[PDB]
């Protein structure tokens, strides 16, 4: 996280900063916003569009051999 | 984290149940056509092996 303290002061000072902020963790930006949404798609085609906020259910049966 | 603890109570305490007899008369239409079997197919097979052995005894004779 942190090591050259002649520049390293400065630039994990601005980097708190960021999270010293609530319009995002100081802003966001589009850019990120436009692949999050995407990955976010594709992850679920990983492994498959049920959700797993709730878990399976399954069903019974039986027939006579003989 | 909300989401661990509400998936978590529901999963936990719930319990699906066994996959359900239909079938229980394999036993019995058994066990039934094994008297079917026996009485029926002992008695009739029993007493005809007891006039060929009577015979047979007489026939060593």
């Amino acid at each position: 996280l942190d090591p050259v303290q002649k520049l390293f002061v400065d630039k994990i000072r601005e980097y708190r900063t960021k999270r010293q902020t609530s319009g995002g963790p100081v802003d966001a930006g589009p850019e990120y916003q436009q692949d999050l949404d995407r990955e976010l798609f594709k992850l679920k085609q990983m492994y498959g569009k049920a959700d797993m906020n709730t878990f399976p259910n399954f069903t019974f049966e039986d027939p006579k051999f003989e | 984290a909300g989401l661990v603890d509400d998936f978590e109570k529901k999963f936990n305490a719930l319990k699906v149940p066994i996959p359900e007899d239909k079938y229980t008369a394999q036993v019995d239409a058994e066990e039934k056509e094994d008297v079917k079997s026996c009485a029926e197919f002992l008695t009739q097979s029993k007493t005809r092996i007891q006039e060929y052995e009577k015979e047979l005894e007489k026939m060593r004779n």
